[PDB]
């Protein structure tokens, strides 16, 4: 609805993201797949800046 | 001629000519060392007169103090042309030794009989072209420290290996000191004026297309106003 | 922490025309200025104050009123500030006869008063003047009012000297976010201030002197670009 | 188009560190190349420029006394020693190498290190035609 | 972790640059004059496909393609492919005469 | 282009 | 109290408009060199026909004589010509807003060497010889506006000014031509913007950096 900003922005990664999932169950968090490995896990009701 | 400019019709291709015989030539003699360490002596005053840059003379540098003191784990790096030569545990180091002393072509005809004199003077000759030409380029150069690290870890093993000689501990100080005065910040290369709005200028104030126009513009209106008359009168 | 865009070459912003109604910019109206054409008899020609004063009184208008060499040199300073060359403001002269005139931040003006009468002459009969390379008109007559051809979220103030001071940059930097500034300037020689009273919001002044209206838009565009971090 | 930013920095530095002890040829075939790459990876331009060490005129001495403790307290963290192009962290150091490449002594290598100051206007270079360039050729082109 | 490949900016054909990121039917209908279902003809007799933008479609069969644009004679090309004095007398006649009329 | 130098002249 | 030459003391701004184009001629009477107004005039004289601009000269002096610092009264201005003739200027001094009058008063004071007003008590425009630093005070910051200097913050820069050391400026009011003219006298130049600037707004923009310095 809102397209001109990002609700809420995803940072602390390295380098490259290219894969991300979202959790059937828990629908507020996020799985994303960066390219130095280290897949991170993400709550949206927190901050968001850091991973879980 | 005059060195110190940009573009040299005769000089550049000289630069360039002595650049050739100061990297593909091969070690083998005290005869060719000695012929490149004129040709570095000719080449630092060249750069007196022009100040730029050799990265050929910082490698030359690097092989000449690598073929002197091979006598292997330290430095693999150089793939150097000479293993034989080898100065051992005998140096006098005394200050009234030989100098640099320049005399060309009697130096070169007897330096196949080789002491270990003019070994050390041509060493020490090697010695003082690399501290005067650290002091004039690369101190203001601005990757000097990874420029003259493989130097420096040269000299800490000259130092550690023999600890009798002084001229390479001063350089190791003034070295030392130029690390230690320079601030080393990162790069900011890519940063630009950013460019204005475009601008523009206004616009204020054929014959035959003109005649034509105004010819037609006559027969209209006297046509027109004959027409009319013409049906007053009929009326 | 924070990687570079992808492009870092320098290109140059959008220029800022009355069809856009988004973008956050500065507009300055020139108001009450003095632009008449009169035709002498053989040749239409603009009226200066200094030079033809037996047939403006002929007229019998104010030799002190018919005045466009202050609306040419407030041009001069604000098309030559470094806020145009930014491209963030636009200019639109309101003449005291009540043509509205749209001046894009791209044109470049001449600056010899002759030239500039011609070119005067010119755009207020054939109603348009076109650039040289010729794909856009620089100089367009526009309708009333400014209200229909302004932004939408704006802020429309005067500059009389009997308000209070302000500080230019903290009534800029006070504005919000998206809330654009028009500035309506008196460009008469010497008057009344209260002819946008059914435009404006509010009048704000800068000094405790009275000013020239160059130095007035200057003062101004130098707390805009101040606060704009220029 | 499966390659880290950290394998581009990696390669990058290993090569600008060979131009600082490299002959001039090798210089040609190489700048056009580092150019190439950090046109296809954009995001080496961190460390072509760290802007964070810019400073602005229109900010407060706090940041000033900030960015000067910042510079101040800066250190080189590349690695040479280490094999590993994902762990050695090339990906937070400039390139001094190709600044000194700047001040080169030869005009056409300082040309071509312009190339780099200048801002980045076109995209590919075609390597086979920087390729071929020895000694003898560039004498023979310098003579004729 | 390597993939490979099997790009060129705007071409000049005949006195007449031509873009590329556009498909090839309208890069031959931006070469001047001619029209679209002589591209489709062209583009279909080279047997590419007509899908593809003008960054793809190598020099080889460039080439073949700027043969046969150009020399359409040798691939059964069909036809239907290519592609004041009075005035002042009668101005001077009829003012004249009217004129004369106008006079009695 | 252009930076403070007038115009030009027929 | 009016400021001039003769105090050297206060702190005070001083502005110096380099090589301005003030040259006149006899046709049978005066004339400025105006650009436009004639050309084969220039072409007979040989001198290049885009550098006589009294236009501009003009608008930076109504431009600085209207400035609230002129009025305030803390700065004074000096034009040194491109024939080598200093021209002095008080802060008390309505300059006409019409390029004719200005043609006029110019040409009278270049053939009266001295301007003095009806009410006669002080001059206003006095024809005086270079060097400068005879007529400039003792403490002064002498800075050129050039484009290929480092940009500064002029607050910053008025800030970091001493307590009553004078400041000077010198802009340069030819078209087209280098800002080496006063390197012998200026200690350092600075830039005011990323893009290229122009006379008016120069001395403009200096000026609105020092009101707001100075807290006018």
């Amino acid at each position: 609805s809102n397209a001109y900003e990002p609700q809420l922005e995803l940072t602390g990664a390295t380098d490259y993201v290219r894969t991300l999932s979202f959790i059937p169950a828990a629908p507020h968090l996020v799985a994303t797949g960066s390219y130095d490995g280290l897949i991170r896990l993400y709550d949206t009701r927190s901050s968001g800046s850091t991973p879980i | 001629f005059s060195t110190s400019d940009q573009y040299h019709l005769v000089i550049t291709p000289a630069l360039i000519l002595m650049s050739q015989f100061l990297e593909q030539i091969k070690f083998n003699s005290l005869k060719r060392i000695a012929f490149g360490a004129v040709l570095v002596r000719i080449v630092s005053q060249y750069q007196r007169i022009s100040k730029r840059y050799i990265p050929e003379v910082v490698y030359f540098f690097q092989k000449i103090l690598l073929t002197f003191i091979v006598e292997p784990l330290d430095f693999e790096n150089i793939r150097l042309d000479s293993y034989e030569l080898g100065l051992p545990l005998d140096v006098d180091f005394t200050k009234k030794r030989s100098t640099i002393i320049p005399l060309h072509t009697l130096s070169t005809m007897d330096t196949e009989a080789h002491p270990v004199d003019q070994c050390v003077s041509v060493l020490l000759n090697v010695m003082e072209s690399l501290d005067a030409t650290i002091s004039t380029v690369w101190k203001s150069l601005p990757a000097f420290n990874e420029i003259i690290l493989p130097i420096q870890q040269l000299l800490s093993a000259y130092t550690s290996k023999y600890s009798d000689f002084e001229k390479p501990r001063n350089i190791l100080n003034k070295v030392e000191k130029l690390t230690k005065f320079t601030e080393h910040i990162p790069l900011a290369l890519q940063n630009h004026k950013p460019v204005s709005i475009p601008t523009h200028a206004p616009k204020y104030e054929d014959r035959t297309r003109s005649e034509i126009n105004k010819m037609k513009a006559q027969l209209k209106k006297e046509r027109k106003f004959t027409m009319k008359e013409i049906r007053k009168d009929a009326k | 922490q924070k990687a570079l865009p992808a492009s870092l070459v320098p290109q140059a912003p959008p220029v800022l025309t009355s069809k856009d109604k988004i973008t956050k910019r500065m507009i300055v109206v020139l108001a009450m200025a003095s632009l008449e054409t009169h035709k002498i008899s053989d040749k239409y020609v603009l009226l200066n104050c200094d030079d033809h004063q037996g047939l403006l009184k002929k007229m019998g208008r104010d030799i002190s009123e018919a005045r466009p060499d202050i609306t040419h040199q407030c041009l001069l300073t604000l098309l030559d500030s470094p806020i145009n060359k930014a491209g963030k403001l636009q200019v639109y002269i309101q003449t005291s006869r009540g043509i509205l005139i749209e001046v894009n931040p791209t044109v470049r003006i001449p600056r010899t008063f002759k030239r500039f009468s011609g070119l005067m002459v010119q755009l207020l009969h054939k109603l348009s003047i076109r650039s040289v390379n010729s794909e856009e008109k620089l100089l367009k007559v526009i309708k009333n009012p400014i209200t229909d051809h302004l932004p939408t979220k704006c802020r429309k103030v005067t500059l009389s000297f009997d308000a209070p001071v302000i500080r230019v940059q903290d009534y800029i930097e006070k504005l919000d976010d998206d809330e654009s500034i028009c500035v309506f300037v008196g460009a008469m020689a010497r008057g009344k201030d209260n002819f946008a009273d059914e435009y404006v919001d509010e009048k704000v002044g800068l000094s405790n002197y009275p000013l020239s209206a160059s130095v007035a838009c200057s003062k101004f565009c130098h707390g805009a670009e101040d606060a704009w971090n220029i | 188009t499966h390659l880290s930013a950290h394998l581009v920095a990696s390669f990058i530095k290993k090569l600008a560190r060979l131009t600082l002890e490299s002959p001039p040829s090798a210089i040609v075939t190489v700048i056009p190349f580092i150019y190439n790459l950090i046109r296809k990876h954009p995001n080496c331009m961190i460390m072509l420029h760290n802007p964070a060490f810019i400073s602005n005129p229109f900010q407060t001495p706090d940041q000033v006394a900030n960015l000067k403790t910042l510079k101040e307290n800066y250190v080189d963290p590349f690695d040479v020693h280490e094999s590993d192009p994902e762990l050695t962290h090339a990906l937070d150091s400039s390139l001094w190498e190709l600044a000194s490449l700047m001040e080169h002594y030869h005009p056409n290598v300082a040309t071509l290190a312009k190339i780099f100051a200048q801002p980045f206007k076109k995209l590919s270079y075609n390597m086979e035609d920087f390729l071929d360039w020895n000694y003898d050729s560039l004498l023979n082109a310098e003579s004729s | 972790s390597l993939v490979v490949q099997e790009f060129q900016h705007i071409l000049r054909l005949l006195n007449t640059n031509v873009d590329g990121n556009i498909k090839i039917v309208y890069a031959l209908t931006t070469i001047k004059g001619v029209g679209r279902r002589y591209s489709n003809l062209v583009c279909k007799k080279a047997d590419v496909d007509l899908h593809k933008r003008a960054g793809e479609l190598t020099q080889e069969e460039l080439e073949r393609i700027v043969q046969i644009m150009q020399n359409p004679t040798h691939y059964k090309i069909p036809a239907w492919f290519l592609n004041h004095t009075l005035a002042n007398n009668v101005e001077s006649k009829l003012r004249d005469d009217l004129e004369r009329l106008k006079k009695i | 282009t252009d930076r403070f130098k007038g115009d030009d002249d027929i």
